[PDB]
């Protein structure tokens, strides 16, 4: 599983968080509707 | 060196359910996890560093 993944293997998370790029979406939707 | 097996890691209580006849865990992949222990009958889960 994803724990499993000890040996050398990683997954670094994103730059963007999905809450603070849900922001980014909020804006676009918030400029292209007013 | 567990029964001839070395390597590196943290053993801790393990709440596997091991029948009294095993000596290796390997649980996932082709990794060693729970170990008999040789003379106390009591299985050590391995966690690596």
């Amino acid at each position: 599983i994803c724990a499993q993944k000890f040996n050398g293997l990683t997954v670094l998370p994103p730059l963007l968080t999905d809450e603070m790029i849900a922001q980014y979406t909020s804006a676009l939707l918030a400029g292209t509707i007013t | 060196n567990f029964n001839g097996l070395t390597g590196t890691g943290v053993l801790t209580e393990s709440n596997k359910k091991f029948l009294p006849f095993q000596q290796f865990g390997r649980d996932i992949a082709d990794t060693t996890d729970a170990v008999r222990d040789p003379q106390t009958l009591e299985i050590l889960d391995i966690t690596p560093c």
